[PDB]
């Protein structure tokens, strides 16, 4: 019982696992950041060039 | 623009205590020798400079191109006012302010557009 | 299957593809070894 | 006088919708609660000083009766160079760019005492209760003018609250503009200076930005 009261007050025990998680997401993000960066062309965008 | 007598009436700024910010307009101001008689190189040459801005902003000067009807719910190849793609169209309920006529995803890829033609709000897809 | 975040992540190729075991048949999984054990 | 901006000088910064999503921009954003100058239409006080224009302006006016009516945009002021005068008279909205002879003190009454002569015109076009947000900005050759109204029921302050601007009108002037004068009917309205500052917007569902945050301020 002491665990299932536990698991609903605290959001921090599962931390190893959304540490996973987030950063499946972050690392994409910044993967589809970098097709805004222009990388040193006149434009950061395919059509336009 | 060469006269014989000497067309004295163009001149540019001989000195300037500093380099001037682009685009910016002002004894300083000595006349050109231009006549008949002078060498290339030294023949009155006229100049004009296009210097059209494309950034994402409504554009209203562009060369002849027809337009033509636009079709829904089948994903073809458009080009809306030089921004050129592929995708489907749908009738979009974001709602732009009358200001705005693009809308940009996460990937600074173009995901809305407003029609040039009909003032209605597409989505791409 | 997709018909936000995810979706501008999907469309530029990123694709995500499901893992085999659903978690039904984990959770199927997880109730025969507890049961093994009990 | 001086007045705390606490949260204001904010315009959605390009022509782009977006919704629920947290957007960096680099602008001239006017930086929050920065002391922005007081000027006040009692009675008895008359104050319409000439105040420099640099990186573009943040204009707010707490009016009622409509007293604030226009201003004028310039470099000289005396008809040596170009200048751009905005109005809104009885009966509509002038805007025209010439080389304006001014008087020393202009003004309009309830009169259209403000310039004396227009020697050279290019561009032209004729169209506390209440409290208008407006931001002027001059770049490469284009005069922005972002604008709000917002009711308000308060006496003699800027109120504390959030709202995002909008852009109205954008005017191919291409003129030289260093000072600036607001045009008053015959109230109180704060002047504030615009700085390049990255900004943190939030735009919610309905794509209206809510909140707005320095990355600078502290
Ligand atoms: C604009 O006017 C100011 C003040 O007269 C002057 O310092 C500046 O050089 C002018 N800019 C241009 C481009 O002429
Ligand atoms: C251009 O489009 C608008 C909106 O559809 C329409 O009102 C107008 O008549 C059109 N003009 C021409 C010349 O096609
Ligand atoms: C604002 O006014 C306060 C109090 O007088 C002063 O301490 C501060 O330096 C001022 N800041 C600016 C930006 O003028
Ligand atoms: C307002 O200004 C316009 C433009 O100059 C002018 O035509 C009109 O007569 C003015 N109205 C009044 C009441 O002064
Ligand atoms: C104003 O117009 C007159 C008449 O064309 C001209 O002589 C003068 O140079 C002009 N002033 C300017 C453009 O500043
Ligand atoms: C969006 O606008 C609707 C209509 O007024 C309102 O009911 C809703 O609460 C708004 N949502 C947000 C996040 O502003």
């Amino acid at each position: 019982g002491k665990i299932q009261d536990s698991l609903s007050s605290t959001a921090s025990a599962l931390g190893k696992l959304q540490n996973v998680v987030n950063q499946n997401a972050q690392a994409l993000n910044t993967l589809v950041k970098q097709l805004s960066s222009n990388f040193g062309a006149i434009s950061s965008v395919l059509n336009d060039i | 623009d060469s006269k014989v007598g000497g067309n004295y009436n163009y001149r540019y700024r001989l000195f300037r205590k500093s380099n001037l910010k682009p685009f910016e307009r002002d004894f300083p101001l000595q006349s050109y020798g231009f006549q008949p008689t002078n060498g290339v190189g030294y023949q009155p040459y006229r100049v004009v400079v296009l210097s059209f801005e494309l950034l994402h902003a409504p554009a209203t000067v562009c060369g002849p191109k027809k337009s033509t009807n636009l079709v829904k719910n089948k994903c073809v190849n458009f080009n809306f006012n030089g921004l050129t793609g592929t995708g489907v169209l749908t009738e979009s309920n974001k709602k732009f302010l009358p200001f705005q006529q693009f809308g940009r995803d996460i990937a600074d890829t173009t995901d809305a557009v407003r029609d040039p033609q009909t003032l209605e709000i597409l989505d791409i897809t | 299957i997709k018909q936000d975040l995810i979706c501008a992540q999907k469309f530029n190729g990123l694709t995500v593809l499901p893992p085999l075991l659903t978690d039904e048949m984990i959770a199927q999984y997880t109730s025969a070894l507890l049961a093994g054990t009990i | 006088a001086y007045t705390n901006s606490f949260t204001r000088g904010v315009y959605y910064p390009d022509k782009v919708f977006r919704s629920s999503v947290l957007h960096s921009t680099q602008d001239l954003f006017l930086p929050f609660f920065s002391n922005v100058t007081w000027f006040h239409a009692i009675h008895k006080r008359f104050d319409n000083p000439v105040l420099p224009f640099n990186d573009g302006v943040y204009f707010a006016s707490t009016e009622k009766s409509n007293i604030i009516r226009g201003w004028i945009f310039g470099t000289t002021l005396d008809s040596k160079t170009q200048s751009l005068l905005i109005v809104n008279n009885a009966t509509n909205v002038v805007i025209k760019v010439c080389e304006f002879q001014f008087c020393n003190d202009p003004f309009l009454d309830v009169e259209f005492r403000v310039y004396s002569s227009a020697n050279n015109c290019t561009f032209e076009y004729v169209s506390f209760k209440n409290l208008r947000e407006f931001v002027f900005k001059n770049i490469d050759g284009y005069f922005k003018i972002y604008s709000k109204h917002t009711p308000i029921n308060l006496v003699r302050d800027l109120p504390q609250g959030f709202s995002a601007l909008e852009p109205l009108v954008d005017l191919p002037i291409g003129i030289n503009i260093t000072r600036f004068q607001t045009l008053l009917a015959l109230a109180a309205y704060y002047v504030g200076y615009l700085q390049p500052r990255t900004f943190l917007l939030k735009y919610n569902e309905n794509g209206t930005i809510t909140d707005a945050v320095d990355c600078a301020l502290d």
